[PDB]
RNA sequence: GUGAGCGGCAUCCAAGUUACGCAUCAGAUUCGAGACGCGAGUAUUUCCCGCGCGGG
């Protein structure tokens, strides 16, 4: 069952890519060795196939947002805003057990290896939520395919297509944000602003006096020290994305619950930032098997009517039994 | 070829020469190996050497600054600043002594450009047969841009650094006057120029020093924030 | 190069009551199914007589695009016998060489054909001048040719 | 390309007293898990069951790339050939391999050359070329009962 | 003139058929580009470092 999601971010996007990266103080990245070089923190990209409009085709990095990270925003959303309030209405409650597998799809690191009764299988993938995702001691497939956050761009029209032409930026997405840290002592120089430390100036002075100790070593660590001149990259602001989600052969339930989540995943930021307020961002069409079911006050119509009524009724008679047998392990 | 500068925020503003007595008294406490090798006294002695100083002295808006020219004389101020910073604090209980330190690349090299350099304070007599030579400025000019020349070179000696061997510096004007006083009790004052300023074909970096006795911090001009003409 | 190779037992892929619909006794016969294999599973797993579908193996085969020579002598044959071999090295890149019928091993192509120190290969296939004789000579044996040297060779005195 | 995985572990993102209001014993049960992650971190650090925080890699082939497919079938009858262009057609709908979480292994046909003759159009394999396969395979089909697939898996010992 | 001399193990034959590396998993949590260059001190010589002159 195709989904695509149009989202545009009204702050930046910041997917932190593995791996230490260095930056000049001009943006070059990795710079020449000699020069000023202070880390950079890169954004997530994935190398694609595109045209750059001389019919070629070659791999082009393309900055986007993993699609494991956004198949754990909608986990997420749908626990936190449709499945703990059904349960906490019944006064339900899941075991430490049944929750990592609820959050996470497994709670140990070893799968059980046995396969499971046919039963239990077509049980859990009934189920409204253990059927979309799956996982537990016994690996159980999900009938859903959240793929990435591919942005509307000139690189991913060979992945996304010409529909959403209309949308496309050609240049670069993304921005270097230069973070800074600091040191407070530092800042105090009048003895009445220490007047909260114990022993105040006697107390900053020999705190400075062992920063300057531990800063006599330049060449020849434990207690870094308060100080920092960093950058990270950032998928730049007001980009329109496309995030495609399938789900194989579903049950109105399920449907009715990744609606209920695309309702309520504007509040939910999608990946890094939190303390700088990334990762905001709008819902601005969502079409279901190329429909749009979209309306300014979310996925509402007659057309996703029955959808709401049967994961209404389904989590009217949702109990943490399901969960806990789907966490137990047969081993 | 690496200049540390120091620079100690006493929070009042302070003297270059009342510092370098303040500070000479509280270092005599403390380890009187660093002692003298702070002020360039040979141990067990307290003779200025005849060798260009590394070690010097300098003013600042709210304290004094630590030059230490050379590879040698930076790392003399790196491993003393600790102590100097610990006696200050005990010194003074009643204000926060805070210290940032900024190391300097140094480097000069010549362009076919001529550079206009000022300089705030200069030096340019230590004994009246000296100030006979002085007597006029006829012959008082020759001896400044000799003076500029000589103790560019000895710093470039003492760093280690190559100079342009067709450098040409020269003299432009003068602004005010002022005196210099080597110590309290001395009586004389000597030879003292404000708002110098010359020419020179070089692009100057890092921070240089002209005049004499390089010890107290006088005569001193950073080219790299002073920018060109 | 080695090629792994997986076999899956299809009853565990089933996730629904539609897909089991087809499966006589359904739901019933899937879960008789998955418990016979466990037990199977375990027993096995205890004592280290059916074998299960499950299976991870390997096979080793030679990289695709290495050029390989072929001889082929013949001891004094005729005009007839040297275009037959020929009509077959013509219709020869239809076949395969080797065992891997299911994962298409074995596909190759003729580069060229020498025929005695020299090479008679064309585009097209075996041709030119100097094999005129042996094609013309095929052909007539060709249509000369009956069941009855087949009959006669086959049979047994005995 | 190189694409890395993490997986995290619910209780320590749980810092909220809401958040455990929904697990059993509370918060004294995730106290106690993190506890004992933190009693195994440090035996097995010391050192030198597993916990769920993780740090994986798994490589892909980069999306865009064309594939070249080649089927071949030794004298095949009109309904094999018809079965072929029907799976061929509704092939898209499934995916090639591994990533079903991810949505990996979506893909669309470029083309269908059947004996060096292109039968593909924008709605699928078309043509009066194929229309003798679709025939001959749907008349099978309407034809089809499962006393062949019985007789073929009977083993004859 | 060795119980010597003389003497083809040779012909013919497919290792092939069948088999999903697959299911499950937040790159996340913190931190200021804003601070730092002197208008600081008198009149003509005093103990001395290199040796008339360089120089505490």
């Amino acid at each position: 069952m195709q989904i695509e999601v149009l989202i545009r971010n009204i702050t930046p996007i910041f997917s932190a890519a593995p791996g230490s990266y260095y930056v000049s103080l001009d943006g070059t990245i990795n710079p020449p060795q000699g020069a000023s070089r202070f880390p950079l923190t890169r954004a997530r990209t994935m190398t694609v196939v595109a045209e750059t409009g001389d019919g070629v085709a070659k791999a082009v990095p393309l900055p986007i947002v993993p699609g494991n990270t956004m198949r754990n925003l909608l986990r997420r959303t749908m626990l936190k805003d449709v499945i703990e309030p059904a349960l906490r209405d019944k006064s339900a409650q899941l075991s430490i057990g049944a929750y990592a597998t609820a959050y996470a799809g497994n709670s140990s690191g070893n799968p059980d290896g046995v396969p499971s009764s046919f039963d239990e299988i077509v049980t859990m993938r009934a189920h409204p939520f253990l059927g979309l995702f799956g996982g537990g001691p016994r690996m159980l497939q999900g009938r859903l395919m959240v793929d990435s956050l591919y942005p509307i761009h000139q690189f991913s029209q060979r992945i996304i297509g010409s529909d959403y032409i209309n949308d496309s930026i050609k240049g670069g997405i993304t921005e270097i944000v230069w973070t800074r840290r600091n040191d407070p002592i530092l800042q105090l120089g009048s003895p009445d602003d220490a007047a909260v430390i114990e022993g105040g100036a006697q107390a900053a002075n020999d705190w400075i006096t062992s920063l300057l100790a531990t800063t006599k070593a330049k060449k020849g660590d434990n207690g870094r020290g308060l100080k920092a001149f960093n950058a990270h990259e950032v998928v730049i602001a007001g980009v329109k994305w496309l995030w495609r989600i399938n789900v194989d052969r579903p049950s109105e339930s399920q449907i009715g619950l990744i609606l209920l989540a695309l309702n309520k995943l504007a509040n939910q930021r999608i990946a890094g930032g939190h303390a700088k307020d990334y990762g905001r961002f709008v819902i601005e069409d969502v079409i279901l098997d190329g429909e749009s079911v979209w309306t300014p006050s979310g996925v509402s119509g007659q057309a996703t009517e029955q959808f709401f009524d049967a994961i209404a009724e389904a989590l009217d008679g949702m109990t943490s039994s399901e969960f806990e047998q789907f966490a137990a392990s047969a081993k | 070829m690496f200049v540390t500068q120091v620079i100690f925020n006493m929070g009042e503003r302070a003297y270059p020469d009342r510092a370098r007595a303040m500070v000479a008294e509280l270092m005599d406490g403390v380890q009187p190996g660093l002692v003298a090798t702070l002020m360039n006294y040979i141990p067990g002695t307290s003779t200025s050497r005849t060798e260009f100083p590394t070690v010097q002295f300098g003013g600042a808006s709210d304290g004094f600054c630590l030059l230490g020219f050379g590879d040698g004389g930076g790392a003399i101020v790196r491993d003393a600043v600790p102590l100097i910073h610990a006696a200050l604090a005990r010194r003074m209980p009643d204000r926060i002594i805070q210290v940032e330190h900024k190391e300097h690349s140094l480097s000069a090299e010549a362009r076919p450009y001529v550079l206009s350099y000022t300089v705030p304070r200069m030096v340019v007599q230590k004994k009246q047969r000296h100030a006979e030579r002085l007597l006029h400025e006829a012959e008082g000019k020759a001896h400044l841009e000799g003076l500029f020349l000589r103790s560019l070179q000895r710093q470039a000696a003492a760093v280690g650094l190559p100079l342009p061997e067709n450098l040409e510096v020269e003299f432009k004007g003068a602004v005010g006057n002022f005196a210099a006083k080597h110590n309290p009790n001395s009586k004389v004052a000597y030879r003292g120029l404000r708002g110098a300023v010359f020419d020179v074909n070089a692009r100057l970096g890092g921070i240089w020093t002209a005049g004499f006795m390089l010890s107290k911090g006088y005569g001193q001009f950073n080219a790299t924030h002073q920018l060109s003409g | 190069e080695i090629v792994w190779t997986r076999r899956n037992d299809p009853i565990l892929q089933l996730g629904s009551p539609d897909d089991a619909a087809v499966i006589e006794g359904g739901a019933q016969a899937a879960n008789d199914w998955i418990t016979s294999l466990l037990a199977t599973t375990k027993a096995k797993k205890g004592k280290a007589n059916g074998r299960g579908l499950k299976a991870f193996n390997a096979h080793e085969v030679v990289i695709a695009g290495v050029k390989w020579l072929w001889r082929i002598n013949v001891d004094r044959p005729s005009e007839s016998q040297i275009g037959l071999i020929l009509l077959a090295l013509n219709k020869l890149a239809n076949q395969r060489i080797a065992g891997g019928h299911a994962k298409d091993y074995g596909r190759f192509v003729i580069e060229d054909v020498i025929l005695d120190g020299e090479s008679v290969w064309t585009p097209s296939g075996v041709s030119g001048q100097a094999t005129e004789q042996f094609f013309d000579a095929i052909a007539e044996a060709l249509d000369g040719m009956t069941s009855s040297e087949f009959e006669q060779f086959a049979a047994s005195a005995k």
